[PDB]
């Protein structure tokens, strides 16, 4: 981690090779290790809402892009069964990978992509940043805020 | 009639060559960029060896030859063959996956991808050159980009570890330098670099001998051999896991590589001289990095040096002059490469969220980060030469190489038997205590590290997308042994009496 | 007659699935695998259940009859090596299958309300699944390649169940002190496998056992050798079965929950030793001073 | 001693005339191959359990998997040539011409299996490799 | 037909079943074909899927930016903006 | 919030084995598979709506038993692991004793506990066969859902994963199927001459022929 204070210096030493857990006389068993910690409950959701909810908490690829990649799997597995040619397989495959690539280019930048210099900036003018990174030509963002990614100059 | 190897070695360096016409900010385009171009080389090496490489082949394949300086008699050649393949599709599937998990990297991505673009396109021309002194470049060719990607993406001590990897590379390999101008100046009419028509060459003993102690040297240096290992534990503990993966997974197998290619197939009576006294150094290396990892507090070391132990398998199975020895030395090149690729990755990603780097206060991660906990028990399994991985059933093909070999007789056999056991005595005992180090106990984290803390959709598929080979070779070994069963053949048919 | 036999390669892969789809799960969708506890559960104890009336089947045809079947694939096709793998049907392989299943059931079911307010169920009932697959694919094991994989298969799994609740540092120790402790005998076990193949040029039991009687009575190989290789065999066994000098993990394996000590340390994983003494004892019958020391020891 | 000095030995040639007469070796045989020394006793044992390992070879035949036929009818054709070498150099006097006799009989369909399936002809293999099945049984009819 | 029965005195005959079987190369190169696409899949699926953590204000933050050393160097840096601080305030007072 | 172990009445929106049309009014989805569907009026009087409850589920039960041991063992023969196995002519092999015997054995040791269950029946609680141990409590159990120790081993009831509800109606329609699929295989066996998985094979391929209108 960081400190902003420096830390008080280790005075006694430790073993190298001991576990570096709690003491098993401060351990509260069936607490700290979660054995008597679950307690039912008619309150239980669907499984397949907690796939989906799973699935959409990861978020998808949706519309066109959703599904070139929903469907590229079983399309390669159906070609290779039905021994259709596998240059086929390869235009298909590389089809792919340059439209998904391009889509996502396509998509619009979040404040993580940039550096840890314009991540901590002031958050109003970060989200003036990123407003108009998706906004204008990078050309005119280059021309603008050029000199903000000059990180000699603060 | 289509240049195929060429072009697979060209486009990735050509491509990030245009990554600064880019004028974007940030990191999404060039890194989607740099994922496509990968993506896309790694399926044409796919097209390459599903539809013009013939694992029943011997003989060499997708030959390419275009004279580039007339003095030396050198060539642009390129070919691949049973022994090539397989390498050169572990540099592109563990290239593309460590691209994919560079991808928080936002400081001076542009030139992160240039140089694994770079790194790419060198490994795999040095993985399918035909020509010495082409062998000899590509081999020179990765001195800066490591470099690079060391002094800038490293860890506490980057720039020594960066120093002192690029210095002792480039002391071995003017001893590779050595061995190239003396083997390819022995010509009585003319110079000649062709491997084809070296492989047939007739030297005196001593002067075999001398060519083989040049090349040797070098693939020492690359190749972990002890005490030419030094650079490795600071190298791999202080840099980049994604650089990691390509250290540990691809450059180190570029020894053993060489060793095949040119101290095995084009030198035969000095490999036959001085491989019984490379199987009491591989022994030792096992036993002795084997020691050394436990005396490592730092995980990464620990993990490096591991890697050291891992490589005395390839040592042996080299050393041991036969098929199945041979066959088992690729199939560990595999293994490792699955392996400590992983391991490496699944610790910078640990370390990313726990920010610790001695063992011995990393107590209680498997209670907020349980996942990247199942994933390094999994990965730690497969180092442990557990069955249903490449692992075991490498050691296990060594081993019978070694029984089954000729050359020794009676106690040596059971020497070196005995003593790679007590490496698989000795692997246990560091790797299970650090993971009981790293992560058994309870320890109070906190609220915040409850969620969002574990390894996202990206690390699992990663790491899921490395442990499936594994368990796919440990189940049917053929799946890899196939591919370079014959030509490894023709590398023995040297070794008997004709 | 030969139809039972043929099917038989589902005894030890048909609980698999339960552990291969927890863990796909629990790594990917963990709530919703969670969602599902006692299912899976009970799908482990029908697939269980389900071996177990094939093994009731087997041995009933093993009792009254005079043939042992085998089964044999080629694994690994090389130039200069090859392995097989396949599966034996002898009365000590039915035996121990019958031991296996009819404690493991019980264990599962007793699992099902041990574990009733615990977390990792689930992740508990795939640990016996695949324990319960490893032991049956070891004791029904045709060469010594394949019943070295099950051993150390099972004693992973052994090392997975001791350090269940890895948040306990006595566990934390326990499991690794168990692997390593077993991780001798494997050694041992190994050595003695690779000089049983420099000696014999076989794995399958039967041919080395003819081929080993055939070199003893006509002095065709050192007995110093031939006593070593039995002595490292033995040392897996005396590991796996925790017996004097490997006996110190036994104790500490009772760090883990109760139904694993058990199925694991009861009944099935420390019986691994006493199965490969039985099965090597016409190997250890002709070897002069080996049985002296089993009995010793 | 430690360790060989020179290159490994290669084909040790047989002699008990069960060689090509031309060349005195046959094709099928493979340098390196570690071959246990059991006695006459282990060597008829694994002559007639490596005879029941290639006809377990209808499988393997096949338009797709030609090589590993070759492959293994070359590791067990070396194993069952010395093998066949050993058991008929310690026979009775009386004994060795019928046996010398059947071993050139099945080393000559190895040939011929070998030949079939280096030009890729599944009918030839099939024929071949049936004639070899028949040497084969007779092999082990004789040495159990 | 690849089916062998052995019987011995004083014991229990063995019948042995004996297929030997390989995969084709060509299904071989199907595998390592059908693994190429599904590491080209997940690699552009779980590209564009969002990352919890180094997405998170957690990591960047804290001046995270996938490289391996910026813990150290903040560590130093804050030290060092520490002391200037001092000076700036030794400066105006 | 934790396991309720009291079955819940479907509400009278339930779907209904006839859409649009008026569930009779004493069906009020308080029984398991309640799906409004009593066109004759057998179960207006609730005593007698009981008692049918109660040899609904009997039947289902000894349906459900009755086709797995038919379909299971038909299932092995045609794998292979059963010489000789026929569900019609399994009545007539020859055991170890007469049929008649056995049939009084039979209907000695099931009139005793099918007269056990009459008494629950008539007087829940009368007869008890779970144990009643120091400071265990044992909760009142259902007429026709018994079981403690012997008959519910697994708690897999009294709300444990599916409520008790949800299970019930399960097993109802599991035993319903089970029935008709029984009386199928009866017709079957007269009807066709030859086994189920026969029949369903022989209706599988070219299933616009080998039907019900071709013997
Ligand atoms: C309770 C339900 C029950 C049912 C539905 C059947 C049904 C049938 N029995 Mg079975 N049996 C039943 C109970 C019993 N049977 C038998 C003993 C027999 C005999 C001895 C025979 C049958 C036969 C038959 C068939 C009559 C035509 C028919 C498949 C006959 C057959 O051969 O067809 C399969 C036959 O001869 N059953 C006994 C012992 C007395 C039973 C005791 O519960
Ligand atoms: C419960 C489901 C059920 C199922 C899946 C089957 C299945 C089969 N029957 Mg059987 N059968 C049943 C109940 C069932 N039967 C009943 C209740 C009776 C009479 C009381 C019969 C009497 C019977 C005869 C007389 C014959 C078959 C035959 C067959 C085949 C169909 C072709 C046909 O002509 O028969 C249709 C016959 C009927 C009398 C229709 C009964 C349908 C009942 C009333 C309802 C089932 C519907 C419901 C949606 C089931 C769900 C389907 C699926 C999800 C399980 C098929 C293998 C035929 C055969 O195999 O010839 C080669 C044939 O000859 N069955
Ligand atoms: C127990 C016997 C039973 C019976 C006799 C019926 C009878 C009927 N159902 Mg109901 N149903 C039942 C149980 C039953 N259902 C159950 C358990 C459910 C689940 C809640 C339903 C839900 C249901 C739905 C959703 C539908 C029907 C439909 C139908 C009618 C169409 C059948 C037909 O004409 O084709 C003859 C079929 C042959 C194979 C010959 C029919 C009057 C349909 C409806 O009522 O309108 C048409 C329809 O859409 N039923
Ligand atoms: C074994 C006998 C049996 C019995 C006693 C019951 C009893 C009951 N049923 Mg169930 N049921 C059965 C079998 C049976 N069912 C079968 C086979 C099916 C699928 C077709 C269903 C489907 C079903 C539905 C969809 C519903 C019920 C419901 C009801 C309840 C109210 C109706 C009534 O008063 O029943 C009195 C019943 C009897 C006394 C039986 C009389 C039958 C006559 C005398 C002759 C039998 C007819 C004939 C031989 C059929 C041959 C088979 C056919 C394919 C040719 C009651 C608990 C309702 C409910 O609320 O659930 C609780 C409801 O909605 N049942
Ligand atoms: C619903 C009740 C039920 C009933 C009445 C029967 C009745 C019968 N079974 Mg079936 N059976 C059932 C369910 C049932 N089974 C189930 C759930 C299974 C498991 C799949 C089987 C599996 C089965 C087998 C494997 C065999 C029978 C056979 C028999 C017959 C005599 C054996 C026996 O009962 O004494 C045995 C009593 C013991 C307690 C021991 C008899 C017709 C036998 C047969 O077909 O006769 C030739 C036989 O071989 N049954
Ligand atoms: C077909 C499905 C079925 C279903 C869903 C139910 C559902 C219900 N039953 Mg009923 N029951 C059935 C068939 C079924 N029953 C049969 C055939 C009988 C006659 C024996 C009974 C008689 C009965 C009794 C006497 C009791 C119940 C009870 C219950 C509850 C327990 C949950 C359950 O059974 O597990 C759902 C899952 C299954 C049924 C899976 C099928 C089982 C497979 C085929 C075999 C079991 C595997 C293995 C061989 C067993 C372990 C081996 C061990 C003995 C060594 C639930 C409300 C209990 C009750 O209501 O108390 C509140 C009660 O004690 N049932
Ligand atoms: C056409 C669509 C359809 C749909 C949506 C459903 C829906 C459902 N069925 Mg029904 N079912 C259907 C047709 C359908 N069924 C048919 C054709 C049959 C054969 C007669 C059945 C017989 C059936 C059984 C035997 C069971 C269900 C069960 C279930 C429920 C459990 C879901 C699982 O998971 C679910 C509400 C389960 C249930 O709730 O009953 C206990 C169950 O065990 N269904
Ligand atoms: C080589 C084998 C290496 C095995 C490493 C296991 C590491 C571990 O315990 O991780 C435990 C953590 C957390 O468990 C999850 O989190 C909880 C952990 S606990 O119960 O609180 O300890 C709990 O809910 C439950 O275990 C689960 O949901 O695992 C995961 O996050 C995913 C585990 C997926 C696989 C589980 C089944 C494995 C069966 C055997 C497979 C073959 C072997
Ligand atoms: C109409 C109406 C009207 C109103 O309104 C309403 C309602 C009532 C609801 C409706 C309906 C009705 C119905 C339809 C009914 C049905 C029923 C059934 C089907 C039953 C069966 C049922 C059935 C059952 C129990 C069954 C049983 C069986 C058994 C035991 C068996 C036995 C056996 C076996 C196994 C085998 C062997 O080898 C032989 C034997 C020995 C022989
Ligand atoms: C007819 C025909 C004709 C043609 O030919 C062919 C075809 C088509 C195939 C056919 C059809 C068929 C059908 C559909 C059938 C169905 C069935 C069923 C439903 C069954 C169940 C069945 C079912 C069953 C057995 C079940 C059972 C159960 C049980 C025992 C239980 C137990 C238990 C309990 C209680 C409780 C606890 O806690 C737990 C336990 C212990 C676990
Ligand atoms: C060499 C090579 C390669 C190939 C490979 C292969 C050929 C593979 C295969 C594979 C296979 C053919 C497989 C199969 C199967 C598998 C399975 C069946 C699995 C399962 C699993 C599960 C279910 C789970 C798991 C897990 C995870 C993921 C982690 C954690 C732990 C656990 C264990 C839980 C590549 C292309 C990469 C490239 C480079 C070179």
């Amino acid at each position: 981690g960081l400190t902003d204070i420096e830390p008080d210096l280790n005075e006694d030493p430790r073993d190298r090779w001991a576990t570096n857990g709690v003491a098993p006389e401060d351990f509260v068993y069936g607490k700290y290790d979660e054995h008597h910690t679950f307690y039912e409950s008619s309150e239980k959701g669907s499984f397949w809402g907690a796939v989906a909810e799973e699935y959409n908490s990861m978020d998808p690829p949706t519309g066109f892009q959703g599904l070139i990649s929903w469907l590229f799997l079983p399309a390669v597995a159906a070609g290779m069964y039905f021994n259709v040619p596998g240059d086929y397989l390869f235009i298909g495959a590389g089809l792919f990978v340059i439209i998904f690539c391009i889509i996502e280019m396509d998509k619009p930048d979040q404040p993580h992509n940039f550096e840890p210099q314009i991540y901590n900036m002031e958050r109003g003018a970060r989200d003036k940043l990123i407003a108009d990174y998706n906004t204008m030509d990078i050309w005119d963002f280059n021309e603008k805020y050029g000199d903000l990614w000059d990180f000699t100059l603060k | 009639s289509f240049p195929w190897l060429t072009t697979i070695v060209v486009l990735p360096i050509f491509a990030g060559s245009l990554i600064f016409l880019f004028p974007h900010r940030g990191n999404k385009v060039i890194r989607w960029y740099t994922i496509c171009i990968s993506m896309i080389e790694l399926l044409l090496m796919t097209y390459v060896f599903f539809y013009h490489f013939q694992p029943d082949d011997p003989l060499i394949q997708l030959v390419e030859d275009y004279k580039w300086i007339n003095f030396f008699d050198f060539h642009w050649r390129l070919g691949i063959d049973g022994l090539s393949i397989g390498p050169i599709l572990l540099t592109g599937f563990i290239t593309t996956l460590a691209t994919l998990a560079a991808w928080p990297v936002t400081r001076n991505s542009q030139l992160f991808h240039f140089l694994m673009l770079a790194m790419y396109s060198a490994q795999i021309g040095l993985f399918s050159s035909r020509d010495l002194l082409l062998f000899f470049i590509m081999w020179e060719l990765e001195l800066i980009p490591v470099y690079l990607l060391l002094s800038m993406w490293g860890g506490k001590k980057r720039l020594y570890s960066a120093t002192k990897f690029i210095l002792y590379t480039a002391g071995g390999s003017i001893f590779l330098l050595m061995g190239v101008l003396g083997v390819g100046l022995y010509g009585s009419n003319e110079p000649t670099l062709n491997l084809e028509t070296l492989v047939n060459q007739s030297y005196p003993v001593a002067l075999e001998i001398i060519f083989y102690i040049g090349f040797f040297i070098a693939f020492a240096v690359k190749l972990p051999i002890i005490p030419l290992h030094t650079w490795l534990p600071d190298t791999h503990g202080e840099a980049h896991y994604s650089t990691c993966m390509l250290l540990a997974g691809i450059l180190l197998k570029m020894g053993a590589y060489g060793l095949v290619r040119i101290n095995m197939e084009l030198l035969p009576h000095a490999h036959s001289i001085f491989s019984p006294w490379l199987m009491i150094i591989g022994t030792m290396q096992i036993i002795y990095a084997a020691s050394t990892s436990p005396g490592q507090r730092n995980l990464k070391k620990r993990i490096a040096y591991s890697s050291v132990s891992h490589m005395g398998f390839i040592i042996i199975g080299i050393s041991s002059i036969t098929d199945t020895g041979l066959n088992g030395a690729i199939l560990q090149i595999i293994s490792h490469g699955f392996i400590g690729a992983a391991l490496f990755f699944l610790a910078g990603t640990s370390y990313d969220r726990i920010r610790l780097v001695y063992l011995d206060e990393m107590g209680g991660i498997a209670i907020p980060m349980p996942k990247i906990f199942t994933l390094f028990s999994s990965f730690s399994m497969a180092s442990l030469a557990l069955p249903g991985m490449s692992g075991f059933i490498a050691e296990l093909i060594v081993f019978f190489g070694l029984i089954t070999s000729q050359k020794y007789l009676l106690i040596p056999k059971l020497l070196i038997t005995f003593g790679m056991a007590i490496g698989m005595i000795l692997t246990p005992i560091y790797l299970l205590s650090m993971s009981r180090q790293m992560f058994y106990g309870y320890k109070l984290f906190n609220i915040s590290n409850s969620s969002f803390f574990d390894s996202g959709p990206r690390e699992l598929f990663v790491s899921t997308s490395i442990f499936l080979p594994v368990i796919g070779i440990g189940v049917y070994p053929d799946l890899v042994l196939s591919l370079s069963v014959e030509k490894v053949e023709a590398i023995l048919s040297n070794y008997f009496y004709r | 007659m030969e139809h039972i036999y043929q099917y038989a390669w589902i005894i030890p892969f048909l609980p698999l699935p339960v552990p291969l789809l927890i863990g796909a799960g629990l790594l990917f969708f963990p709530t919703a695998t969670k969602n599902l506890r006692r299912i899976w559960a009970f799908s482990s104890i029908s697939l269980l259940s389900i071996v177990m009336i094939f093994s009731m089947k087997l041995a009933i045809q093993q009792i009254n009859s005079n043939s042992i079947y085998q089964y044999l694939w080629s694994w690994t096709i090389n130039n200069d090596f090859s392995l097989e793998f396949g599966y034996l049907m002898d009365p000590l392989t039915s035996i121990m299958s019958m031991l296996i299943t009819t404690v493991a059931i019980l264990v599962l079911i007793y699992s099902d309300n041990y574990m009733s307010h615990d977390q990792g169920y689930l992740r508990f009932f795939a640990y016996m699944s695949f324990f319960n697959t490893s032991m049956l694919g070891l004791v029904t094991s045709s060469n010594l390649i394949q019943i070295y994989i099950f051993w150390e298969l099972v004693g992973m799994c052994s090392y997975l169940l001791i350090g269940f609740w890895f948040t306990r540092p006595i566990a934390a120790n326990a499991c690794q002190k168990a692997f390593v402790t077993n991780r001798v005998g494997d050694f041992g076990l190994l050595l003695g496998i690779l000089g049983l193949y420099w000696i014999t040029g076989s794995f399958e039991f039967r041919d080395l056992f003819e081929i080993f009687n055939n070199l003893i009575k006509n002095n065709e190989v050192n007995s110093l050798f031939c006593i070593l290789c039995a002595f490292l065999l033995f040392a897996g066994a005396v590991a796996k079965s925790a017996q004097f000098p490997l006996h110190v993990w036994l104790p500490d394996a009772m760090e883990g929950p109760t139904p694993i000590s058990a199925l694991i340390h009861a009944a099935t994983m420390v019986a691994a030793g006493i199965f490969l003494v039985a099965r090597l004892l016409p190997l250890f019958v002709v070897i002069p001073y080996i049985m002296y020391v089993i009995s010793f020891i | 001693q430690l360790w060989l000095d020179g290159p490994l030995p290669g084909l040790r040639p047989a002699e008990n005339k069960i060689g090509n007469e031309e060349t005195g070796t046959r094709t099928f045989l493979k340098k390196g191959i570690y071959m246990a020394n059991i006695g006459t006793k282990g060597s008829a044992l694994r002559l007639r359990k490596y005879a029941f390992d290639l006809l377990a070879m209808e499988d393997l035949i096949g338009q797709d998997t030609l090589n590993y036929v070759r492959r293994y009818l070359r590791f067990k054709g070396t194993f069952m040539y010395y093998d066949f070498d050993k058991v008929i150099s310690a026979a009775p006097v009386a004994d060795k011409p019928p046996l010398t006799n059947l071993a050139n009989r099945l080393f000559d369909n190895f040939e011929k299996l070998q030949e079939a399936v280096k030009l890729k002809d599944v009918p030839l293999t099939r024929s071949c490799y049936d004639d070899t099945a028949v040497t084969l049984q007779e092999v082990m009819n004789r040495m159990a | 037909m690849a089916v062998l029965v052995e019987h011995v005195e004083g014991q229990r005959d063995l019948i042995t079943h004996k297929s030997i079987w390989h995969l084709s190369d060509a299904a071989i190169k199907n595998v390592y074909l059908f693994y190429m696409m599904f590491t080209c899949w997940g690699c552009c699926v779980f590209g564009a899927a969002k990352d919890p953590y180094y997405d998170s204000e957690q990591y960047r933050g804290d001046g995270g930016d996938g490289t391996g050393h910026w813990v150290y160097e903040k560590q130093e840096d804050i030290e060092e903006a520490g002391r200037a601080a001092l000076w700036r305030e030794e400066l105006i007072e | 919030g934790g396991i309720s172990s009291v079955c819940e009445p479907l509400p009278p929106d339930r779907p209904l084995w006839f859409p649009g049309s008026t569930p009779p009014q004493w069906l009020d989805g308080s029984l398991p598979g309640d799906f409004g569907f009593d066109p004759l009026g057998l179960g207006s009087d609730p005593e007698t709506l009981r008692w049918f409850a109660q040899a609904e589920l009997m039947h289902s039960r000894w349906a459900m038993l009755a086709v797995a041991g038919i379909l299971i063992p038909e299932w092995l023969e045609s794998i292979g692991l059963m010489e000789n196995f026929n569900w019609y002519d399994a009545g007539s092999r020859e055991y170890f004793a007469d049929p008649t015997t056995l049939f009084v054995v039979q209907l000695a040791l099931m009139g005793w506990v099918e007269g056990r269950r009459w008494a629950d029946y008539v007087n829940p609680g009368c007869v008890d066969i779970e144990p009643k141990l120091p400071n265990r409590k044992n909760p009142k159990p259902d007429v026709g859902y018994p079981g403690g120790l012997w008959f519910d081993f697994m708690m897999w009831g009294r709300g444990s994963p599916e409520p008790v509800m949800v299970l019930r109606t399960k097993e109802i329609k599991n035993g319903r199927l089970a029935m008709l699929a029984f009386v199928g295989l009866c017709f079957q066996a007269v009807y066709t001459g030859e086994g189920p998985l026969e029949n369903l094979s022989r209706h599988v391929a070219d299933p616009g022929h080998c039907n019900i209108f071709s013997a």
